[PDB]
């Protein structure tokens, strides 16, 4: 017995956006308004005369790379790397709320071929975004059920 | 815990505070001459004695047991003085505390003009431990705490630990506070296992508001020379650098093993800018150099470890508006082993994009690429390239579905240079013009079903959402094109759902794949996702083919389900984890690779954790360079187990561990452990290694190194007050990393 | 979290007015006392001095048939008797009719909500 999705992904509140950053240029809050747009919200950026809707404003972004494995003679064999973003939504007249992301990634290495293994990380970082833009989404549903009570 | 612990040393002011002018505050008087406890009350400032006479220029002559409770000072002595004039008193022979923060003395004749904070002694001592407990002294003659920085002063001083001196040169400083100022800094020690010694000595430099300066000496006993090592720190309207440079004179190790050579040096070059001026321009730089390609696996830096094959030398310039971009990037690279150097090199490239948005119910944007290769040794193909790159998409959308049809055509024409060798040599010939255009086709899809789990668990949701996907490229031959920058990908659960195959520009493999995959989720009440699975597969209706395929499987087959993928990701807690993925390969008969993880952190302290690794033989047979098939070092592939832990012992020490087995033959690749004492005045640290490092030729038997570390450090004049454990779990050749 | 921790009524042996009496070999070292204010509805009040007063309040409440004792920064205190002597870290403290005088002002300043014995 199953059943398809009746509510929306966005909750019926925040239907209205306003973003919110450091640097509204960069990747991530490309990703991360495309995203948005995806789901159907409107994002009116440029803070206005309207007070009564829901804002975003996004935070620090930390990649990390290093080993994780060793061949029988000390050199490396597989990287890894991992992203960090932080967020604090803050409705309106309550107090702001917050939230995170975390993505896990590795590929192998190759010393005798390094310019086509610095075109392969790119695609790496390009498409990790694409994930830590979407955690932050999904967990927009909790912070309306934490202000419903 | 240690802090709340040593915190009740330091007296605090409980009397009301009074902020402003002392001057023209009201007098209280209990008890001209009073006898017996007189008692004066004047702002913050409240001194006691059995006896005080005022003589009004007015002086006040305290005597017996005179006191003293000043906002920041307490005082002590038979005999006093005061003056209204100039704030000042004259206190003789006794003890003297301060309050608010640590610190003691004692003197034979004191002073507190009142003019600043400057307090003169004539035979003191400042320590900075809690009253009852003697371990070090900074003895001197004459002693002026300054106090509008954070300065201190001593001369003809005498550093004691206990009742004996170590050291003198009369004019030291010792800052208290929490301001910067230039001096030196305190040495280390080691006894790893390539030179018999270690040694160092900083120096600090403070040349303005933002910058700074760490020229650092270094004995290196076994060579015999002392290496200076440089640095430099900046920030500015453009990001921070942390530019650094280590000269070193010359070595006897290095003309012995390696001789018949002009000179012995050694040199380095660090830089790394990352910034963001105005909101538009965008800068970066990673800039490495080093002098002979042995330098890491000898002395050791924190920019660089022995685990490394290349040394990156990139560069950037960028514009970003909202809809736009433009790059001049330099990517060049230096290989360190000596075996092959063939590396290629990127010139001048460019980028350009564009994001219009709103076509119709389309969508729109434009790539395009301009880059130059050359090449190291005089006679390997040097090219060019031109890259362009249309697209259309067509989102729809609903509550439970959504389709994201795609179009595209892409286009590049190569002029190659430089071909007498190579032509000469192999087979296949070379031509110096090539063109190609490939279109392209992609379907998308989802869905989102939902129930509410009347078992176990009441009020938690379970989630199920199927994909799909298709993709067509056409077949071009591409044997006249040399492989630049093309590598083989890998094939996660994620990347399954990808148009490309091989990374860069320069071959694209034929498609006519169906993927598939779907993934459950369960809830919580409270909308907390805590379980995430995953499985997909992928149906070749037929190969890719992209003009040259050298690679050797064991079953060549073409078409068939071939590729599979897996994932998982418990929540138990919050203080557990849990993680993993699995590839597969019907084409190698054998799993591919496989991970998986276990952690508990109920603080920055006390954590523990377990992880596994594998990649099979026919993995490093079928992706890894042809040499790496036949050699006893890299053939077996890699199944790793490792091991970390931390944990507190009663309130002041701290032990670390760290170990990783490696089962396909039974060895050892890490070892760590370091305790770490934190006292009320100062620390202590130890350590370890048993890294691995390098491949003898002859009987084919590894190398292993030890290595001991020391420290120590003044604590209590400053605000640092926390255990060193992060610190020290990051040193190993395999850091640790947080996979909660 | 403290507020969720339910008071447990503490045993009669229990409430008192607990003093130690000599060096405790776990507060600095020269002379160094660590006192207990305990109601008989288990508020809970640590009171220390060696040179300034720091006092933290608390609840007694029942834990794996242990009475433990939580103060407000989540600190898990057992209690454990031996003889006309209750237990916890590093302190062993015998019955006291009265505490210290600077102790007392402190809790005059910041009263419990519970009568005090």
């Amino acid at each position: 017995g199953w059943h398809l999705r009746d509510t929306t992904q966005v909750p019926s509140t925040m239907k209205v956006m306003i973003l919110d950053s450091g640097d509204p240029n960069g990747p991530l809050s490309r990703a991360v308004r495309n995203q948005l747009r995806l789901n159907g919200v409107e994002l009116l950026d440029k803070e206005t005369t309207r007070k009564d809707v829901p804002s975003l404003r996004l935070g620090k972004v930390s990649i990390a790379k290093d080993t994780a494995s060793v061949f029988r003679n000390g050199q490396t064999a597989e990287y890894q790397m991992i992203m960090t973003v932080n967020a604090t939504v803050l409705i309106p007249g309550r107090d702001i709320y917050p939230i995170s992301a975390k993505v896990f990634r590795s590929f192998f290495d190759n010393p005798q071929m390094a310019l086509a293994k610095d075109n392969e990380q790119d695609m790496i970082v390009k498409e990790m975004y694409d994930r830590a833009a979407e955690q932050l989404i999904r967990k927009l549903p909790s912070i309306r059920a934490a202000d419903i009570a | 815990d240690l802090a709340s612990q040593c915190m009740l040393g330091v007296p605090s002011y409980d009397r009301p505070l009074v902020q402003g002018d002392t001057n023209d505050l009201p007098v209280t008087i209990n008890a001209a001459v009073f006898t017996g406890s007189v008692d004066i009350m004047q702002g913050n400032s409240r001194l006691q004695a059995d006896e005080v006479q005022l003589h009004q220029v007015r002086t006040v002559d305290a005597l017996g047991n005179v006191h003293y409770d000043d906002n920041q000072v307490i005082l002590k002595g038979p005999k006093g003085w005061a003056n209204l004039n100039t704030k000042d008193t004259n206190v003789w022979e006794g003890d003297y505390q301060m309050v608010g923060r640590q610190g003691r003395g004692k003197a034979d004749l004191m002073k507190q003009r009142g003019e600043n904070r400057y307090t003169i002694l004539d035979n003191g001592s400042f320590t900075s431990c809690l009253p009852g407990s003697d371990t070090w002294s900074v003895v001197g003659s004459e002693i002026i705490h300054d106090r509008e920085e954070q300065v201190a002063e001593i001369w003809n001083a005498r550093f004691k630990v206990g009742p004996v001196p170590i050291f003198y040169s009369p004019y030291l400083q010792l800052p208290v506070g929490d301001k910067r100022r230039s001096g030196f800094l305190i040495p280390n020690a080691k006894y790893t296992t390539t030179n018999y010694f270690e040694f160092y000595l900083p120096y600090y430099w403070n040349i303005a508001p933002n910058m700074d300066a760490t020229i650092t000496p270094h004995y290196m006993h076994r060579r015999g020379n002392i290496m200076w090592e440089n640095e430099f720190r900046y920030l500015s309207q453009a990001g921070a650098g942390l530019m650094e440079l280590d000269y070193l004179p010359s070595d006897k190790v290095y003309e012995d093993e390696h001789p018949n050579d002009d000179s012995s040096r050694r040199w380095l070059f660090y830089w790394n800018h990352s910034g963001v001026m105005d909101q538009v321009w965008r800068f970066n730089v990673d800039y490495t150099k080093v002098s002979d390609p042995s330098y890491f696996n000898d002395f050791d830096n924190k920019y660089g470890s022995s685990t490394d094959g290349y040394a990156t030398q990139k560069f950037s310039v960028g514009y970003a508006v909202q809809n736009f971009n433009a790059t001049v990037s330099t990517k060049q690279f230096q290989v360190f082993s000596e075996q092959n150097t063939s590396s290629y090199s990127a010139e001048p490239q460019l980028d350009v994009n564009y994001y219009q948005n709103d076509v119709g119910p389309f969508d729109t944007r434009i790539y395009g690429q301009a880059v130059h290769f050359v090449n190291t040794r005089d006679d390997m193909p040097e090219a060019t390239r031109v890259h362009l790159e249309p697209t259309i998409n067509l989102p729809l959308s609903n509550n439970w579905g959504s389709i994201n049809t795609e179009a595209k055509l892409l286009a590049t024409h190569y002029q190659q240079t430089n071909l007498d060798w190579y032509n000469s040599r192999n087979t296949t010939k070379l031509d110096e013009s090539v063109n190609r255009v490939m279109p392209q086709f992609k379907v998308d899809g989802k869905m989102v079903f939902e129930r509410d789990m009347e078992m176990l668990a009441p009020g938690y949701t379970q989630t199920l959402e199927p994909r799909a996907q298709y993709l067509y490229v056409p077949y071009r031959d591409q044997s006249d094109i040399y492989n630049y920058d093309s590598s083989l990908l890998q094939s996660d659960y994620s990347g399954l759902f990808r148009d490309r195959t091989y990374g860069g520009l320069d071959r694209i493999a034929s498609a006519n794949q169906v993927t598939t995959g779907v993934t459950s989720r369960i809830y919580d009440d409270a909308a907390v996702e805590r379980f995430n699975i995953s499985v997909g597969q992928i149906y070749y209706f037929t190969e890719s083919r992209t003009g040259d395929d050298n690679i050797t499987w064991e079953n060549d087959d073409k078409t068939g389900s071939l590729v599979w993928a897996g994932d998982t990701y418990w929540r138990i807690s919050e203080r557990w984890g849990l993680r993993g993925g699995i590839q597969y390969d019907t084409r190698l008969d054998n799993v591919a690779t496989s991970n998986s993880s276990i952690e508990y952190r109920r603080d920055e302290d006390r954590l523990v954790q377990l992880n596994y690794r594998y990649a099979s033989p026919e993995y490093i047979q079928a992706t890894l360079p042809k040499y790496y098939s036949t050699a006893e070092q890299y053939k077996n592939g890699i199944s790793q187990v490792g091991a970390v832990a931390s944990w507190p012992i009663a309130d002041r020490w701290s032990i670390v561990g760290a170990y990783y087995y490696d089962t396909n033959a039974n060895k050892q690749a890490d070892s760590m452990l370091g305790v770490q004492y934190s006292s009320c005045c100062y620390a202590i640290r130890v350590g370890y290694e048993r890294k691995l490092n390098g491949w003898d030729n002859d009987k084919q038997h590894a190398v292993y190194d030890n290595a001991i570390g020391f420290n120590i450090e003044l604590r209590g004049l400053s605000s640092n007050y926390g255990l060193g454990t992060q610190e020290m779990l990051r040193s190993n050749i395999l850091p640790y990393q947080n996979t909660l | 979290n403290y507020n969720n921790v339910v008071k447990t009524p503490a045993p009669d042996w229990l409430a008192g007015y607990w003093q130690t009496k000599g060096p405790q070999r776990a507060l600095v070292s020269p002379e160094a006392i660590g006192s207990l204010i305990v109601t008989k509805e288990g508020d809970t009040l640590d009171c220390r001095q060696w040179q300034r007063v720091i006092a933290v309040p608390g609840k007694l409440t029942l834990m794996s048939d242990d009475l433990t004792n939580v103060t407000v920064k989540r600190e898990l205190y057992e209690v454990e008797r031996d003889g006309n002597t209750i237990e916890y870290d590093g302190m062993t403290m015998e019955r006291v009719d009265r505490p210290t005088a600077e102790c007392a002002a402190a809790l005059d300043k910041a009263p419990l909500p519970t009568p005090l014995p």
